[PDB]
């Protein structure tokens, strides 16, 4: 049921964003899935109770269709991060709002997936495109109409961080994560990290993982994978 | 007829519990519970595995063995008793056909593996797998396709039986459409699911089905694909809180096909998670009030936590026929009637209303209020396929030939105490029998007459008055809500005539016992008010912190234990560890309310809770008693002496 | 599905080594799951007479339980304890007890070494509500201004109890870097249960040291990591003069009870609302009042009152380490050095220099109580030239 068919479904987008928004502190840049669906996506926000305690927690960046204003409150990301103020920027993942940032942990340490990052919109630029990898590899609609949403997902999602300890809290709101998250994760991430016994976490019981997350992840750090001389290993 | 699953096993092989002689798996338990505690710690301590009865818990050093299974271990066990770190006393009961995740085998390892080869009598061993795990889809095809299992080795017996009693048998627009029905996969190994048998068989097969040693489980595909028609649910800011988030984790811990009951304590969020049920299931959903008391209840928090009211409301008992013409969600309550022609076209429309309800959700509180003459009215008027039990009683009416899984299938959550009375918002209540020396003008008429009149005579007495007059000025100290709920009418009548407070009785107009209700629950001048036998039961849910009670007579533990259990609400936003809410009887000294009491006290630890007897005030004479002298108190004793019978009786 | 699955995280760990022995090993990694982090120390340079400000984020991340039934009880309960510990290390500081609450700051107590003063201020600091945000910028100007006409021969360290929230205030606070950096004045917070970057900034730009509570036990560990006169930056000071050495007086010296009470609002001394009879005497003013062991008001200097304060850290630096041992050296008749017993956990705890055989018991009873080993007494004294 749509980004407008049901908004029962988005009486709970925000639940799973003020307790993200409670926890989390520092900054976040979350991926929306276009522009008319960020318009969709803040139109219950304000006539309907939302931003009631989103505002009074951190502050909000919207992204503008007009690339003008779009690179206010980029302006202001920077700093209302940097100052007495977590400031969660709110953006769209297709959008090109998604490339050129290198989020550090200074600002910017954490995304939450909204939906199957596909394209949705532009009408039988599909099936031509379709038919000629079928006429490639012929079983390729239930393939790469996966692969497309996940190619975006990870260049969208896995940005967050640069060096090797700058953290990611990178959490899958999604319903369609069986196979194709799975596959379209990384091999090297599905592997240690993706659903190692966590899988159908409602938000309420995820709440407490990123607090036992975060609380040991921001201590002790000294010594993390020392490399001096060559001593083989061999991977 | 055929409602038969495995009844509670322990009835014999046993003689003089005392089994000093022969406790002969319990030696095999008491040797590796012996030979094990030498060096410092006990590796050892089964849960002292009884064969009769129930076993008991150890959790005294539970540290990460029993203390993990402080928890995990009760499945089958209630818990009955609760206490400080010490042992741990339960029952034992129906609680494996909820245990379904697990084989009554592998329990049968840890039961060993907990108690060190402490063994079993076997007691529980004729009683283990006497049903097998098995569930009941109600998949796309409009009835159900006929599921056995994760594991196969049950059709073996089946498809040799059942059968041979009863057969079985644009584009990107669309696209994801099939990604759905992609996701329709194995049912996590396998699943081994057969087509319907025309709908109307299941009935028939049913009762077969357990007929040979498996029981089943009805679900409720109801979310992911539904044929008919759904309503528009929304929950509207309805923050809610880790007890009752739990609830629906166990209730949807699978896929979107599985039915629920869970146990909340009194006052609890009854009427959240059910409209939490009512909006995230997408259904058109079905409330059974116990009363129009509850009616007017369920739907208001449904008011306020949905807004789906747009005429969208339908209750359904004592001439309230809101919106019979269109069925969404509704509240019902349970039609009892039987009768010629009770209600001509209107429990006519409850019976064709709920052919159109079709299934719905049974929403159903407090099931140890229903009689089993009523359950068979709950299976045979309403044919559902979702059930949903809201009661707080675990067993009731000592009815151990009739469980209650047949009726409703498993009991899936209770919620405890100390993580909500401890840790949680449910205030903590003192307890207080307090019994006073009467004046013995009171008691040689008592042993004198042997006529109701007696009865009457402690009631009345300004000893009860002295203990009542006083915690009214103790707690008007502390600026808080207090209720006083006595016996009968015209006893209360004369403390709302002497220390006059807001008070009501049977035939009070229900405008102004609201208004009392707008000046007690609102306004915070007078923190006081009496009550009678009607208003807990039939016109309000006080909302309170504070409670005295007089009526002691008869046996209802409960039924008076869960009216504490839902008027004492938190008293301040106490920042101290105590207890906050408050309960208060008064009772005669050596008589019936001196022993009624003894057994009341005997129930009161029997669930256990912060009880006190106290007898003296905190300085009594430190208030302006009224009735210090005595000759006033004859006053009263010769309108006493006046007094008739019909003082001395309840609503029944 | 998860039923099962809810029992997959319970089976395992129920179970352990079958036949005999069971539930045996279980207990044994919960003794292996002790043993934390033990001193680290070893330090020198700086730490000396700490002027601390008490800071208090009072917001509504109180209302989690998280610990306790409040953050404030995880808190305030342990700070008296941490007022007392602190009391009985350094006595030669003073500690400013300043409350946010409702994006203001209350400096609740004023910078002093009172104790009963400050620990009645906390359970005065019990019910309270803790609405509305937190502001430090209001708490680092009362830090500032205060601390500001105190001496540069002073520590100037600032302890802040923050829950982690957002830093809700005005003013260019990313200057106040270069303002205080200037000022030479520390700043040190802990989060609770979680991180403030720019407060972690903060702390990083300062050299005070920011840590995030862990737990109740963890959260005593850093408390008691900062009970210690940390070495802070260089180039603060090196004297502090006039140390007025006082007089205990008895009043009953010459003249035998010539005067009924020595506080009768013209007797030098006789400072705070009370009736005294004559029991201290500063050098300065010749200031007659309760005892105390800190300072004045009109005389103005320090009444040190030196076998309690300069006695303090007067041995809290030159400590040493032992060592441990896992043999069997048997010194004594399978004694210990110290209390004369035996258990062997194969901890034979060495000294470094004398050599002394210890136990657990002996050893925490130096590195916790005693502060030294009395065994290089008999071995340092004899020799000592
Ligand atoms: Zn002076
Ligand atoms: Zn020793
Ligand atoms: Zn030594």
């Amino acid at each position: 049921f749509e980004t407008r068919e049901d908004i029962a479904v988005i009486r709970n987008y925000g639940n799973l964003l003020l307790e993200m928004s409670a926890v989390v502190p520092d900054g976040i840049v979350a991926f929306f899935t276009s522009y008319q669906y960020m318009e969709s996506t803040v139109a219950s926000w304000y006539e309907q109770g939302i931003l009631e305690n989103i505002q009074r927690n951190k502050l909000l960046f919207i992204e503008t269709q007009d690339g003008a204003e779009t690179s206010v409150a980029l302006e202001k990301y920077q700093e209302a991060c940097e100052n007495g103020r977590g400031a969660i920027l709110l953006s769209v993942a297709r959008g090109k709002v998604s490339e050129g940032i290198d989020f550090v942990h200074h600002y910017g340490r954490a995304v939450i997936m909204f939906g199957v990052p596909y394209v949705y919109t532009q009408s039988r630029i599909l099936k031509a495109r379709l038919e000629y990898l079928r006429d490639q590899f012929q079983i390729r609609e239930n393939d790469f109409l996966t692969f497309d949403a996940m190619r975006h997902a990870a260049q969208c999602v896995g940005r967050a961080i640069r060096g090797k300890t700058d953290y990611g809290l990178m959490v899958f709101a999604d319903k369609r994560f069986a196979r194709g998250d799975k596959r379209g994760k990384l091999p090297r991430w599905i592997q240690e990290h993706l659903t190692d016994a966590n899988l159908n976490l409602t938000v309420d019981e995820g709440v407490q993982v990123a607090k036992y997350f975060l609380r040991q992840m921001a201590q002790p750090f000294h010594r993390e994978d020392q490399l001096g001389l060559s001593l083989l290993s061999l991977e | 007829p055929g409602n038969d699953p495995q009844e509670a096993v322990p009835s014999a092989a046993g003689k003089q519990v005392d089994e000093s002689g022969t406790k002969v798996d319990e030696y095999g338990a008491k040797d590796y519970r012996l030979q094990m505690p030498l060096k410092d710690d006990h590796t050892s301590r089964p849960l002292w595995v009884a064969p009769d009865g129930h076993i008991f818990l150890e959790a005294f050093s539970p540290v990460y063995k029993y203390a993990q299974d402080f928890l995990v271990a009760i499945a089958e066990p209630v818990c009955r008793p609760t206490h400080v770190h010490e042992y741990k006393l339960t029952a034992y009961s129906l609680y494996a056909a909820v245990s379904v995740g697990l084989q009554t085998s592998d329990i049968t390892e840890y039961l060993r593996k907990l108690s060190k080869t402490g063994v079993p009598d076997g007691i529980m061993q004729f009683i283990k797998l006497c049903t097998v795990s098995y569930g009941k889809v109600k998949l796309v095809l409009k009835h159900n396709r006929y599921f056995v299992e994760s594991c196969h080795p049950d059709v073996i017996q089946h498809l040799l039986q059942d059968p041979v009693i009863r057969e079985c048998r644009m584009d990107l627009f669309d696209f994801y459409e099939q990604m759905d029905k992609d996701e329709e996969e194995e049912e996590e190994t396998q699943t081994v699911s057969f087509e319907v048998k025309q709908e109307m068989i299941e009935e028939l097969q049913k009762r077969c089905i357990h007929l040979e040693y498996p029981l089943l489980a009805e679900y409720d595909f109801r979310n992911d694909s539904v044929n008919p028609d759904i309503n528009i649910d929304l929950k509207p800011t309805a923050v809610l809180r880790p007890y009752q988030e739990k609830s629906l984790r166990k209730m949807f811990g699978n896929g979107r096909a599985r039915s629920g009951v869970i146990v909340l304590p009194c006052g609890a969020g009854k009427s959240l998670v059910g409209v939490t049920a009512a909006c995230t299931v997408r259904k058109r959903c079905l409330v059974l009030g116990n009363s129009a008391v509850s009616v007017e209840q369920w739907k208001a928090q449904f008011k306020m936590w949905s807004t789906i009211d747009d005429s969208q409301i339908c209750r359904f008992t004592s001439d309230a026929k809101d919106k019979p013409i269109g069925c969404s969600v509704a509240i019902s309550t349970y039609s009892m009637l039987g009768h010629t022609t009770k209600r001509s076209w209107e429990a006519e429309r409850v019976m064709e209303w709920l052919k159109t309800q079709e299934w719905g959700l049974m929403i159903l509180d407090e099931v140890h209020t229903i009689p089993a003459k009523m359950f068979r009215r709950v299976l045979t008027i309403v044919q559902a396929h979702c059930k949903l039990g809201l009661t707080a009683t675990l067993v009731r009416e000592d009815d151990k030939i009739v469980d209650l899984n047949f009726l409703i299938g498993p009991k899936l959550y209770e919620a405890n105490w100390m993580e909500l009375q401890n840790n949680g918002y449910i205030a903590k209540v003192q307890c207080a029998e307090v019994w006073c020396p009467m004046s013995p003008e009171f008691y040689r008429e008592y042993v004198a007459i042997k006529t109701k009149k007696r009865i009457l005579l402690y009631t009345m007495n300004p000893n009860k008055f002295r203990a009542c007059q006083f915690l009214i000025k103790f707690h008007e100290r502390r600026n808080d809500k207090i209720i006083v709920f006595a016996d009968n009418v015209f006893a209360l009548k004369e403390y709302a005539i002497r220390l006059n407070k807001p008070y009501i009785y049977g035939p009070t107009s229900q405008g102004e016992r609201m208004q009392i209700l707008q000046n007690f629950k609102h306004n915070p001048k007078i923190n006081t008010i009496f009550i009678s036998k009607v208003g807990d039961t039939s016109f309000d849910l006080p909302e309170a912190n504070v409670l005295i009670q007089i009526s002691s007579h008869g046996g209802s533990r409960r039924q008076e234990a869960q009216r504490l259990g839902r008027v004492l609400r938190a008293k301040k936003g106490m920042v101290a560890e105590e207890y906050n809410a408050f309960f208060y009887s008064l009772v005669s000294q050596d008589t019936q309310e001196m022993a009624y009491s003894t057994k009341r006290q005997r129930f009161l630890v029997d669930q256990g809770y912060s009880f006190k007897v106290i007898t003296k005030l905190a300085g009594m004479e430190e208030e302006d008693l009224a009735f210090s002298t005595k000759e006033e108190q004859q006053q009263l004793l010769q309108k006493v002496l006046a007094a008739t019978d019909l003082d001395a009786e309840e609503e029944v | 599905r998860w039923e099962g699955g809810y029992e997959r995280t319970w089976e395992i760990l129920k179970e352990d080594e079958s036949g005999s022995l069971k539930a045996t090993i279980e207990d044994i990694l919960f003794k292996a799951k002790r043993k934390r982090v033990f001193e680290h120390h070893g330090q020198v340079r700086l730490g000396m007479m700490r002027h601390l400000y008490v800071v208090v984020d009072g917001s509504r991340t109180m209302e989690d339980q998280d610990l306790k039934p409040n953050r404030l009880t995880c808190t305030l309960k342990l700070l008296e304890y941490f007022v007392e510990e602190y009391f009985d290390q350094n006595p030669i500081s003073q500690i400013g007890i300043i409350v946010t609450k409702s994006k203001r700051a209350e400096k609740l107590t004023e910078l002093s070494g009172n104790p009963r003063k400050h620990i009645t201020s906390l359970k005065k600091a019990v019910d309270m509500t803790c609405h509305g945000e937190p502001s430090l910028y209001n708490s680092l100007s009362i830090a500032m201004q205060t601390l500001k006409h105190m001496p540069g021969h002073t520590s100037r360290e600032v302890l802040i109890i923050f829950s982690s929230l957002t830093t809700c205030d005005p003013s260019n606070i990313y200057d106040l870097i270069k303002t205080l950096k200037a000022a030479k004045i520390r700043v040190s917070v802990i989060g609770l249960s979680a991180e403030v970057r720019v407060c972690t900034v903060l702390a990083r730009e300062t050299g005070g040291t920011y840590h995030v509570i862990l737990d109740e036990s963890h959260y005593k560990e850093l408390l008691t990591h900062h009970v210690s006169p940390p070495p802070a930056s260089s180039s603060s000071e090196c004297s502090l003069i006039r140390m007025g050495f006082p007089q205990h007086t008895i009043a009953s010296l010459s003249d035998q009870d010539a005067k009924p009470s020595f506080s009768m609002a013209h007797l030098d001394g006789n400072t705070e609302p009370g009736l005294t009879l004559g029991g201290y005497f500063c050098p300065q003013c010749r200031a007659k009042y309760c005892e105390l062991p800190v300072e004045c008001k009109i005389c103005g200097l320090t009444l040190v009152s030196a076998p309690h304060l300069a006695r303090s850290y007067h041995h809290l630096f030159p400590l040493d380490a032992f060592q441990e041992i896992p043999l069997e050296e048997y010194n004594g008749e399978r004694f210990c050095y110290g209390c004369q017993g035996e258990l062997k956990d194969q901890h034979v705890y060495v000294c470094a220099v004398c050599q002394n055989v210890f136990c657990v018991d002996c050893d925490v009873f130096v590195h916790d109580s005693l502060h030294c080993c009395p065994g290089c007494i008999h071995k340092i004294p004899a020799p000592s030239g």
